[PDB]
């Protein structure tokens, strides 16, 4: 089987910024990949569409996926509120890496982050499951709207999202 | 020291103390010596050397490292109560505090211990009279 590709169409204060697509590493982390894929299509009846990136830290990462509480305290997976860390085969090797946000071991929900740097201290703590394919320049533009503590200076939202091909 | 981790040996500890005693902690030659011996050091290893150094300039060097850690943490604040991580690299991690010697030699802290060696070299240079 081929690794799925999904897309986010990102907006800044409601204005279209551009598309970011991701390869999901279903070959290495099928359960984690499937969660993100399904949340991106909205086929379960809930998911990423309309949600925001609530925490963007220049030189670190862009975090989103909290579609229930919109502030880092919420989100849920397609397997229940939380699921286990699938494995830590893949590492945070640099910009573009897509990884699961969490609040400790086995607390994966829907929140995710896109690295804008190598974040090796997170290896073995957060499950890496994909990488940016197209639109890294869009991620860089998003990153510039963040701050040291993550608060964004513009509303950064997922205006639309889905699966490609 | 990383090679497979091995603890700092008594031989090198004794040699470091001799260097500090005979020339001073912030003498250019001592700083150069620290620079060379710490190349393969974890942050825990670096702290071993700092900690065995007899208790004026020592306090000043420690204070300068403290100041660098404060400035780092201000620029890298952790997420608020109740909010999911990832947590940014924090200064106590960079300093290796609470890391097992083995843990400190692992891949998660490669860039961290490199930065720490730089903080200490800078602190030593900044306190040179």
């Amino acid at each position: 089987m081929v690794n799925p590709t999904v897309f986010f169409d990102i907006a800044v204060d409601g204005e279209p910024l551009g598309r970011v697509s991701f390869e999901l590493f279903a070959d290495k982390v099928p359960k984690t990949a499937e969660n993100f894929r399904a949340l991106s299509t909205g086929e379960k009846g809930f998911g990423y569409k309309g949600s925001c990136f609530h925490r963007i830290i220049p030189g670190f990462m862009c975090q989103g996926g909290d579609f229930t509480r919109h502030n880092g305290t919420g989100g849920k997976s397609i397997y229940g509120e939380k699921f286990e860390d699938e494995n830590f085969i893949l590492k945070h090797t640099g910009p573009g890496i897509l990884s699961m946000a969490n609040a400790g071991p086995n607390t994966n929900g829907s929140q995710f982050f896109i690295c804008t740097a190598k974040t090796e201290w997170l290896d073995g703590k957060h499950v890496v499951f994909g990488k940016v394919k197209e639109g890294m320049n869009i991620v860089e533009a998003m990153e510039r709207f963040g701050s040291r503590n993550g608060k964004t200076s513009k509303k950064i939202t997922i205006a639309d999202c889905g699966q490609l091909e | 020291p990383i090679m497979e981790y091995e603890p700092v040996g008594p031989g090198l500890i004794a040699a470091w103390l001799k260097q500090v005693q005979e020339h001073g902690l912030t003498h250019p030659a001592t700083i150069t010596y620290f620079g060379v011996i710490s190349i393969n050091f974890t942050s825990v290893d670096i702290n071993m050397l700092l900690n065995v150094t007899p208790g004026a300039e020592k306090q000043l060097v420690i204070d300068k490292i403290k100041e660098k850690a404060i400035a780092w943490d201000e620029m890298h604040p952790p997420p608020p109560a109740d909010a999911a991580g990832p947590v940014p690299l924090t200064s106590d991690q960079i300093r290796g505090i609470g890391l097992s010697p083995e843990e400190a030699a692992g891949p998660r802290f490669a860039d961290a211990r490199t930065l720490y060696r730089t903080w200490v070299l800078e602190a030593l240079q900044e306190c040179q009279r």
